[PDB]
């Protein structure tokens, strides 16, 4: 039984960090999506660019 | 995306698995545990809980208390014996 409950405790501390650390994550991907922005946007200026 | 919340719940382990059943047992049954149990028999005291204690205990089964306990009937019938002739 001991066995069992130890496994459980080393869990119950280190998962707190993943569930924020992923969270955490997310919120990167939120300002990723701003370089998208940019990065379009240069991607078509150079196109014309070229055509020209 | 966002983890789900089952690694940090937990309250069903307790049933879950068998040896929670002998754990409240052997928290009864050991916590109120004596060290040494109580009597391997000692009463029949009147000059005869000595003659239990050498005889009739776990020490030893021998056949000093059968020749002790057919002595008694023989010393009855064999009084007896001289009241009927």
């Amino acid at each position: 039984r001991i066995d069992s409950v130890s496994q459980l405790q080393n869990v119950a501390e280190t998962t707190k960090v993943l569930f924020d650390v992923s969270k955490e994550t997310v919120e990167l991907e939120s300002e990723a999506f701003e370089l998208k922005q940019k990065v379009e946007l240069a991607h078509e200026a150079k196109a014309v660019l070229d055509s020209w | 995306v966002s983890t789900l919340i089952p690694p940090k719940v937990v309250s069903s382990k307790n049933i879950g698995s068998a040896p929670n059943a002998k754990r409240i047992a052997n928290v009864v049954h050991f916590y109120k545990s004596l060290p040494q149990g109580p009597a391997p028999a000692i009463k029949a005291n009147t000059r005869l809980a000595r003659y239990k204690a050498k005889y009739f205990d776990g020490d030893n089964a021998s056949g000093k208390p059968l020749w002790h306990f057919a002595l008694g009937i023989i010393a009855f019938g064999y009084s007896m014996e001289y009241y009927f002739h």
